[PDB]
């Protein structure tokens, strides 16, 4: 009774006879030890997504039941090795340590436990800093091509919280989890090399869904990932969470269900598609005082093909988030990098969480480069509305692994916006802002630790940033 | 006794259902199956046979257990209504979430009604001031009469609904619904949060506005009849409390979206494109409910999104026709940097008509459309061979085309952050004065720099002023 | 002067038209390369929704 | 057993029924629980039925029972001025319906030998349409276009313009109306029976509104109905024309039922056999012989597009099984071309043939006069100093154009249209500005009404002009030119 | 018209009015017979029962047989499945225009467009 | 062919014209019920032309000295070279003869569009 | 080539001509398997077949199995769910032009269009 006997398998679906006490998306187990999912039941026979590959099956297998729908393991026992779905080591570190465990694909928070968003997500980018903040919580797309960098934005700011997550005291910490998604493993080897050369991985998470991996194991990372990510949020710490990158994710799900036979619908892509991403993507959130005290905040990543961003799935997917950045590809081969394209980049609820300093001192920026790209497309003084604008887009470029401080950051947007650097080089620009921030190093330094430490300028602050800009641009 | 059944097969959102005794659940009844996380309440779609019942379940479906009895209620999915769900969120199956107690209420209704008996349909032309310049010049809206904002991913919709119950709700006297279908939680959550600031709700006192919601990350059963719920709540008002009703749905795509992700699984062979058989009729079984009866106005707003930015697509070329007025968003607009973003082409409205709008009123939107028309199709000329070459009185024309889209943008006060703008409201007359002002010709010699974002003529030579300075 | 001012003149105007003429080349090359696919698959799915039942 | 069956499954408002073994197909059938149904698959061992009406009183082991008789509709002069329901039943309110008979849905068309060509206009009072794309008694015109663009308008038009001749006592020159509103909200069909009672025309007009919240197969029937009512005038010895508003909402009904139904999809999921109903349809419009009174009803399917694209499958069979197309596109609704007629696209077969004879001498070339002005017109942005003779077809070309402007609800009798295409044809309003062109049309017309009343006359009661007729007109409107 | 042809070897001349509706009735009763659509929805037989009807129509040793065919065009798109396969079967082909005839010409024959295999 | 190949004489073989023998390959596929693939071919209807274009070949010495020569006809409708069978036919084949309608009508007879048409291997065997 | 990376050790070239019909055999075999055919004719199994094919040429204990792969382009777009997969996992890109070669450059690498994720 309890256990079932094959009746047929293929293209990674099995059908199976018994199993008469199975809770739908129970985990069976196979009689040669890989395991799958009870996704589609009926009278007679249990139809089931192998998360294996389909070798690993045959007809006349006896199949046991797990007893429980799909889980993982949650807690800090996870924090700095690399996992696959359903909680599998594979950093060859040893088992797993575990808080507890939670099912896969709970509902994400109603409508009453959730707070506005209040905090910051500290980048590290000076671009996303200021034009495009993101709060904990909100949900924010980073949208582009190959090669296009896609990976780095995300980067660069699970790589800034190490300034934090050493610090002192729980309160501004922010713990990252990483999911690759139908990369090419070779790419998230380099990757936790990366992250292990830096700081960064004694306090992230992997999910390595690749690219080998069945189609029913690349569907369901996302949502294990989530799951982990949650216990953090619950436990009152917040978590960022980053995917590259889901439209592999539409396309695992896009497989697997074309060979359930559901029906193709627009662009291929199963009708169902939007709910995939949206139960996914609504399970970020920041939850209010009432319960606990945290947040859950997500960066999905999405690869366009040739900047179509009004395609079926980015448009979708943008339905969903609070705000997105596109990153353009010309604007990458231009030089001009992160390539953020300021007029299309949106941040829906950021500008409520910026850290109050960095949006006072860059007070409407982002019409003002949105006015300067309106400028360059083609009066005396039109014309030189444009070199403030040069200076700002020469300013705002970044190398990867190297984050700004807040305290950085806040003297070279002054500096740009107030227009001292009009009068500077455009060519030696990149020289200025290295050399400045060294100034405020070595003379100004209390100036740093006042803006870094309390949030705002204060009118004898701002009139003394004024007077040590103009002294570094007299220099 | 109460009548029982055993489940037999579920799917995704789906659950098939065998009554030993030849007892029988009616379709559209509601079933319950008690299970330790909380009631799942499952809807009667089809009858298949042998006593066999197949319905669409609400909740997630994890967890179910072939063999697990069902429980018939003796009648369709009802809500309580009246004016105590007024100042509540109420969920799809009517529990309240807001955790202010439970709703109770002389009445409940079910879920499932048939519309409006045409003898006692209702017409009137009863213009109604929105404060856009671009909607009160091109597309006026209609008291009592049903409006879409039709928009791809990301364009304005939301932004644009939120502005217009600043605009109109605030002392309307009358009672409002608002009902979220597959918005963001995040979108409801604010929604609560700004209207406990601004008087529309009182946890101490009285409300003016009932909430349905049943957002994006709920299973599509929930997400197909939670119009219905909201609907069923206005209804109430519009018939027995007599008092004229402000519905607000959004976003009332996932509707039918909604219905496609069950189509597959009860069976029915896809339509185009993926979408169900029943699209028109499933359509119209909802919005033909919303209409103004003799008894009392409905003024309905309606959030449309658009997949893929494809109006060709049959979900909105379908919605198109259910409506009198019609805002369109697109997404070049918003690429140009002009908001709200609202086409001034396509947007049109049963009410542009001399008799009704005034004649004045009337010539003076002709040719604003003929002018923006005439740009629309030079662009490429434009663009191809440039500015250089066009013909004297099309230059100008081109220069006054470009000075009036730009002066059709405006800044709402729910944009104030986006913008850095303090919001602003324009008289309808005032609108007329001014495009009536820049077609005459005056202002040809005000920099076009002028024209964004302000609202009204005047605050465009105030903003040349303090430009030239 | 006016005659060697207008050929000049016509010279870089009718450049910077091929230019453009280039650029809407480009970006119609890649619409009709969607809409390649798209028709593609729209017509694909009819006849696999024929085929299945 | 074969007079009776039980209902094996329901859905969707089909149902699966066994028995009935006498049953004819397309019968009507009744539900113990009082829905009716209509049978449309037979199978060795079941029934197909889709029902008028909701499923939800419906259950699985039902009684169903014959009624043998198929679905029929009331037919006589009493309709008039009623709104009426895809079966016939009243809805109004205002009480019964006066019925004069009843007659069968689907009926045979007529046949080659009794009909003859078309020889008489339906003066639609829509002077570009008139002047451009006639319309006659026992033609079939599609006005197919895109999305909002006055379709639905120039419909109530041609209806409205016929007040003239139906308040007088010529029975022959009568022209009765059927309206049939399918796929519309209801509140649109409750507008439009407003709009006709406050200019009259309810006296002789019939409304269907079969709307979007009917079940779908009383849609699907709405129009057959209609025709079957059309026809009862037709076969009388009348003139009825009927208008459907639109057919293509129509078939997504016909496409609803025939998936639920699991016929095998055509192209675009529609059901195979779509041009083949649309035929059963519109083929019924027809003129008879002198045999059978000279009656005729006339036909204006209306289409609506995605995009303007033409390709597919339903607007490609309507256009084929239809005598002529009026295409309407946005792009002429806004520049301020209304009621924005594509000419060039627009054919219609029976052409000169239909138009009141005056019309047709005094437009001669004006076809010849616009489409060569559209070959020009993209030309014209060169910026070239074109010559002398493609200059005046580009500078007449627009301002003739502009001439046909209309307002909405404002039909003109041909008695106005004549002078008005006379004056754009030979050149006289050539001087005028262009912005004053429609102060011109208005103010002509009144001069013309004022001091010249015996030759307006004169255009009505001869219906045809001659040298003199035609010099008189020259005389007037060579005066006129100069203030 | 093949009564004619055999059995009184008189010459006949045969007109069709309008081919593209037989291939059109052709994909109608394929559907409904429930046979998978083929490209763009005609019927899978389109080619063979085209020739079917087409090769009826040849010229035998005992008299000949001329024929006038016409095919509505859908779109104008001369490469329709349906159209497009009648090409194989024609001796002369002319293409007709509306746009010659907007500009005044009558019988409006593409001048251009036309073929003929006897032009030799 | 191919008896006159393997023999050792010398052959040709003109196909007139594949593309209805791929829409006769559609009809059987399509009336067997098979699944149908892009532009409703069915989905092999690559092998189907590659089983018989390699069969022309020109045989070595020891085999015994011999060739078959093939020429594929297509019709490409609207000159969309793209299209699928036309697309399957050259991957397949070894180059182009490709006439255009615009050259026809320009009087050019044979009207070969020389750009387009190329000769991979045949640029070693014209006459020296 | 695996055998040579892992029991023999060395580094190896594997050179696979032409990938595109790797994936066209794929999307023959999934159509005839009945899997139902995926956007613009390719099967669902794309993704993972080009997975389970590229995923094995890595870096190991004992050498590596470098793959040079040759690229055909549908339609010569870069879009198309072939080459589009492909991009996905390739590493550098070497694009030869006939042009450089007739400008006397051997070999004919374009030294612009050619790019390299390792320039790093
Ligand atoms: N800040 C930066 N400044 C300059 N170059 C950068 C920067 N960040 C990334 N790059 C370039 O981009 C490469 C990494 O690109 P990345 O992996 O982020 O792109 P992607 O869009 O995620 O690509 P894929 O689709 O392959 O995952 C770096 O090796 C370097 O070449
Ligand atoms: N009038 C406007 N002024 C300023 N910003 C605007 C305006 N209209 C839209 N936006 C910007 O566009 C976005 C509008 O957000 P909103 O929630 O209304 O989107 P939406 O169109 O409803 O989205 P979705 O399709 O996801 O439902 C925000 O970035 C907002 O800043
Ligand atoms: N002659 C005219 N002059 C000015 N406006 C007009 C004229 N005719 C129609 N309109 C306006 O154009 C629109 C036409 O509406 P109508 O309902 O006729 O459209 P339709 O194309 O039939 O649409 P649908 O497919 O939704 O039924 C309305 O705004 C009407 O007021
Ligand atoms: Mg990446
Ligand atoms: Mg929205
Ligand atoms: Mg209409």
């Amino acid at each position: 009774n309890e256990t079932g006997r094959v009746l047929a398998v293929g293209d990674g679906i099995a059908r199976v006879f018994g199993l008469n006490n199975i809770q739908a998306e129970e985990l069976v187990e196979f009689s040669s030890g890989v395991k799958g999912m009870a996704l589609n039941l009926e009278p007679g026979q249990v139809g089931i997504v192998l998360f294996g590959s389909d070798r690993l099956v045959k007809e006349g297998e006896l199949v046991k039941r797990t007893g429980n729908i799909v889980d993982v393991p949650v807690g800090p026992g996870l924090l700095g090795r690399v996992v696959d779905a359903l909680g599998n080591p594979i950093d060859g570190k040893g088992p797993i340590d575990a808080a507890g465990r939670s099912r896969a694909q709970v509902k994400a928070p109603g409508i009453l436990p959730r707070r506005s968003v209040h905090e910051p997500v500290q980048t590290g980018l000076k671009a996303v800093d200021a034009l495009v903040p993101i709060g904990r919580g909100q949900r924010e797309l980073i949208i582009g091509d190959r090669q296009t960098g896609k990976t780095a934005v995300a980067l660069d700011t699970i790589l800034n919280q190490k300034r934090w997550n050493n610090g002192s005291d729980e309160s501004k910490k922010l713990y990252c989890v990483y999911v690759a998604v139908g990369q090419k493993r070779s790419t998230v080897a380099q990757l936790v090399q990366t992250l292990e050369q830096h700081d960064a991985m004694k306090y992230s998470i992997i999910v390595a869904a690749t690219a080998s991996e069945a189609a029913p194991l690349q569907y369901l990372a996302p949502f294990t990932a989530a799951s982990i990510g949650e216990w953090f949020r619950d436990n009152g710490k917040h978590a960022l969470i980053v995917y590259d990158d889901l439209s592999k994710q539409a396309v695992a799900y896009r497989q697997l269900s074309l060979l359930l036979r559901r029906p193709p619908g627009r662009e291929a892509y199963p009708g169902d598609v939007f709910y995939l991403h949206s139960r996914l993507l609504e399970r970020a959130a920041k939850l209010s005082e009432k319960e606990g005290s945290g947040s859950l905040t997500a960066l999905p990543v999405i690869e366009t093909q040739g900047g179509d961003v009004s395609a079926y799935i980015p448009t979708n997917v943008i339905s969903i988030t609070d705000g997105q950045i596109f990153l353009e590809a010309e604007l990458f081969y231009k030089g001009i990098r992160p390539a953020i394209n300021v007029g299309l980049s949106v941040s829906r609820v950021g500008s409520a969480a910026q850290v109050k300093a960095l949006k006072q001192v860059a007070g409407s920026l982002k019409l003002f480069l949105a006015q300067y790209r309106e400028v360059a497309a083609f009066d005396a003084s039109t014309k030189q509305t444009l070199v403030r604008g040069e200076r700002l887009t020469q300013l705002l470029k970044q190398n990867q692994y190297s984050p700004l401080a807040t305290e950085e950051q806040v003297p070279l947007i002054y500096a740009g916006v107030n227009g001292h650097l009009d009068g500077i080089e455009l060519s030696r620009i990149g020289e200025f802002e290295s050399s400045f921030l060294s100034y405020l190093k070595s003379n100004h330094n209390e100036l740093l630790t006042e803006i870094r430490e309390k949030g705002e300028l204060s009118k004898e602050l701002l009139a003394s940033l004024k007077s040590a800009t103009e002294s570094f641009v007299a220099t | 006794t109460p009548i029982t059944g055993k489940v037999t097969a579920v799917i995704g959102a789906i659950v098939d259902v065998h009554f030993e005794q030849s007892e029988l659940p009616a379709i559209l009844n509601a079933l319950e199956i008690k299970t330790p996380q909380g009631k799942l309440v499952l809807e009667v779609a089809q009858h298949l046979g042998e006593n066999t019942v197949r319905t669409i379940a609400m909740d997630g479906t994890e967890g179910l257990v072939r063999g697990e009895k069902v429980l018939d209620t003796g009648g369709p999915i009802s809500v309580p209504v009246g004016r105590e769900t007024l100042g509540r969120i109420i969920n799809v199956i009517g529990e309240p979430i807001d955790e202010r107690g439970p709703i109770k209420s002389k009445l409940r209704k079910p879920i499932h009604a048939d519309p409006p008996s045409f003898a006692e349909q209702s017409t009137s032309a009863e213009i109604l001031e929105t404060g856009i310049k671009v909607v009160d010049l091109l597309a006026p809206y209609a008291r009592g009469g049903k409006i879409g904002l039709f928009g791809g991913a990301g364009v304005g919709k939301t932004v644009f609904i939120q502005e217009l119950i600043n605009n109109i709700a605030k002392a309307h006297g009358g009672f409002s619904v608002f009902t979220g279908v597959g918005e963001r939680t995040r979108e409801g959550n604010d929604l609560y949060r700004e209207m406990k600031e601004t008087g529309v709700i009182n946890l101490e006192g009285e409300s003016k506005v009932a909430l349905v919601f049943g957002q994006m990350n709920e299973p599509p059963g929930a997400r197909a009849r939670v119009a219905l719920t909201g609907l069923t709540i206005a209804e109430y008002f519009r018939d027995e409390e007599g008092q004229d009703v402000l519905l607000f749905i959004d976003n009332i795509f996932r509707f039918t979206q909604a219905g496609s992700e069950v189509s597959a699984l009860l069976g029915r062979i896809p339509s185009a494109v993926g979408y169900q058989p029943t699209l028109a009729t499933d359509m119209g079984l909802l919005q033909e409910r919303i209409t103004t009866t003799k008894k009392g106005s409905v003024t309905s707003v309606q959030a449309v999104y658009v997949p893929a930015d494809d109006l060709t697509d049959p979900a909105p070329a379908t919605t198109f026709a259910h409506l009198d007025a019609t805002t369109v968003l697109s997404r070049g607009i918003s690429e140009l940097g002009i908001y709200p973003a609202v086409d001034p082409l396509d947007s049109k409205s049963r009410l542009l008509d001399a008799a009704v709008v005034g004649q004045e009123h009337y010539d003076v939107a002709s040719k604003v459309q003929e002018t923006l028309q005439t740009y629309k199709s030079l662009q490429d000329i434009i663009a191809i061979l440039g500015m250089d070459e066009l013909s004297e009185q099309d230059k100008l024309t081109v220069e006054r085309a470009r000075k009036i889209q730009r002066f059709l943008s405006q800044p709402f006060a729910v944009a104030e952050v986006f913008t850095g703008i303090p919001g602003k409201l324009v008289r309808l007359k005032d609108t007329v004065a001014s495009f009536k002002a820049v077609l005459e010709g005056k202002y040809d010699n005000i920099p076009e720099h002028a024209f964004y974002m302000v609202g009204g003529i005047e605050d465009v030579v105030a903003k040349a002023e303090k430009l030239a300075a | 002067q006016g005659y060697a001012a207008e050929i000049s003149a016509r010279r870089n105007a009718m450049d910077n038209a091929s230019k453009n003429a280039g650029d809407m080349i480009n970006r119609y090359s890649i619409l009709y390369n969607r809409t390649r696919q798209a028709v593609i698959t729209n017509e694909l799915v009819d006849i696999i929704t024929g085929a299945s039942s």
